[PDB]
């Protein structure tokens, strides 16, 4: 929970709580949510990651019927997006005791742009071409494309200083994407409930299959390079079901015994490695015990605060919450 | 008429606050009347006050100063921008005007609306009530305020920003309200039921009623008729 974070989630409750407004985490990708730019969708365990793409939506619609553009296409494409957004206006969010300005009644001052309600009647009949760009189609299907229909911005500078828990800061240069709505192009339980289906999911493996997991998803910790690998892997695997390789033990894995590509396991490992994600020093912790046999002990402790607090919007919660399944996870993979 | 608008606007300067900038108005103000310039700009000059204003302007842009009242705007003017100031009271609207923006005053209260207007920003006021809405009107921000109700809303309102208000009861909505999509938001308010009106009323209604005391009975039915796009957090 960077502070940039904090002050995103106070602009969508203030302007869109409960809505499908999402805020951006990110203070590096903002610039790839903005309208007319499309972001790819899989189901985590904590809701839905909504991931950025360097795609618009004129990278994937079909322009074979269109005679006329047999660098006009790139200019026919790119007045397309200038054309149809809108800066419906601006807007001002109060912010709560703990943000102060730097350099009364607290505010900011952010602008909106939406994809006119003109352009996105006729959204419907425009086609989408067959074959994807490769960039997407290897790691994601169709149907988890979405097209970015609204942004919310800053339109100035803003050095916002923090006090929650101190003196943590952020400074937003103008022009930042701070929120966003998405459109999806084409066309669920409890934590204990989605965890006890990740753990039966990995408890119908064989022992050796069970042996190359844990040996994979333990390099991960603390080693953001090979996590962010392994989930290309097993994403490309779950396209495209076959295999040739490096990570050979653990992509072998998710293949049962008559040599089928059970895509529950590839889902299984993957919500493992998005809630690795949530996770930053403490993923140390998660490879100290699994080094000295204290993961039990780990896990009994986070389950003792989550009991005691029962009484990222709640960006601790979401961190007990993916400590809680890394670390069931791993036990349930040593025993 | 030279002489004269340049010696009211000699005696606005002079009567300047140490703080203000009335001499870089005075220059924009001097070129806009001889001009005859439709865009008025003295935004970020730290004023406290202004002068009688060029007749015949569209656009008066005053926003970012220290204002505490507004002289009598220009029979014709289109637009109004007065974000960002201190004023108590807005003085009474031409009927030409077509955008008002008044956000992060101290208004209590609002003069007659004019019928052509199409964009109202009232956002971060102390308004208790709300004068009756233009037919053309299509924007309306009226959150952070502390209304408890709403007029009868007009049948080409397509966004109406009413959140962190105070209010109890939802407004009647029109039945010749036709457009694609309508982005309706209540959420932080003090509402506790639904209406009936909610029967009958399309899936371009899209409504926000979160942070809402909505009763657990209230609560319960919505969680069922869920199974017009309504967010109940």
């Amino acid at each position: 929970f960077s502070v940039f974070e904090e002050i995103t989630r106070i602009v969508v409750k203030e302007m869109d709580a409960g809505g499908d407004m999402i805020a951006v985490r990110s203070l590096v990708d903002a610039d790839r949510f903005r309208c007319f730019h499309l972001v790819g969708e899989k189901r985590t365990f904590f809701g839905c990651r909504h991931y950025t793409t360097g795609l618009t939506l004129m990278d994937i619609l079909d322009t074979d019927g269109d005679k006329w553009l047999d660098g006009l296409q790139g200019q026919k494409a790119e007045f397309q997006i200038l054309d149809n957004v809108d800066s419906t206006g601006e807007l001002i969010v109060r912010l709560p005791k703990e943000i102060t300005i730097s350099g009364h009644h607290q505010k900011i001052k952010i602008s909106e742009n939406r994809i006119s309600q003109q352009y996105l009647a006729t959204l419907e009949n425009r086609k989408l071409k067959r074959e994807l760009p490769f960039s997407f189609r290897s790691i994601n299907t169709r149907e988890n494309l979405y097209l970015v229909t609204e942004t919310l911005e800053t339109v100035k500078e803003e050095t916002l200083k923090s006090d929650r828990q101190g003196q943590r800061e952020v400074t937003i240069p103008p022009n930042r994407v701070l929120s966003y709505r998405v459109k999806q192009l084409v066309f669920s339980r409890n934590m204990k409930e989605k965890l006890e289906d990740m753990e039966s999911v990995l408890k119908d493996l064989t022992e050796e299959k069970r042996k190359d997991v844990l040996n994979s998803l333990a390099k991960c910790l603390g080693k953001e390079d090979i996590r962010q690998d392994l989930e290309q892997r097993v994403s490309e695997v779950l396209i495209s079901g076959e295999l040739h390789d490096p990570d050979k033990p653990l992509l072998s894995s998710l293949f049962n015994a008559a040599g089928v590509l059970v895509e529950a396991r590839a889902k299984a490992i993957l919500d493992f490695l998005d809630a690795l994600l949530e996770l930053s020093e403490e993923q140390q912790f998660v490879a100290e015990a699994l080094e000295k046999g204290t993961l039990p002990l780990l896990k009994d402790q986070v389950k003792s605060v989550m009991e005691q607090n029962w009484d990222d919007y709640d960006p601790e919660a979401r961190i007990l919450c993916a400590l809680y399944v890394v670390v069931s996870i791993l036990l349930e993979l040593a025993e | 008429s030279n002489e004269h608008y340049l010696r009211i606007l000699t005696e606005w300067e002079k009567n300047s606050s140490p703080g203000e900038e009335r001499g870089i108005a005075f220059n924009r103000l001097s070129q806009c009347f001889q001009n005859q310039e439709a865009v008025l700009n003295l935004s970020d000059l730290n004023l406290t006050s202004l002068p009688e204003l060029p007749k015949h302007i569209s656009a008066l842009i005053v926003e970012n100063n220290k204002l505490t009242s507004l002289p009598k705007l220009p029979a014709f003017l289109k637009e109004l921008n007065a974000d960002n100031n201190r004023l108590s009271v807005i003085p009474e609207l031409p009927e030409s005007l077509t955008t008002l923006s008044v956000r992060s005053n101290q208004l209590e209260n609002l003069p007659v609306l004019p019928n052509h207007l199409t964009s109202l920003f009232v956002e971060n006021n102390r308004l208790y009530n709300l004068p009756a809405l233009p037919e053309k009107l299509k924007f309306l921000h009226v959150y952070y305020n502390r209304l408890t109700t709403l007029p009868d809303l007009p049948d080409k309102l397509e966004i109406l920003c009413a959140q962190r208000n105070n209010l109890v009861t939802f407004p009647q909505f029109s039945d010749r309200n036709n457009i694609r999509q309508k982005e309706y938001y209540f959420h932080f308010n003090q509402i506790t039921t639904l209406p009936e009106s909610f029967s009958q009323l399309d899936s371009s209604y899209r409504i926000n009623i979160s942070g809402n005391p909505l009763s657990t009975r209230v609560l319960q039915s919505l969680q069922r008729l869920t199974s017009q796009i309504y967010f109940s957090d």
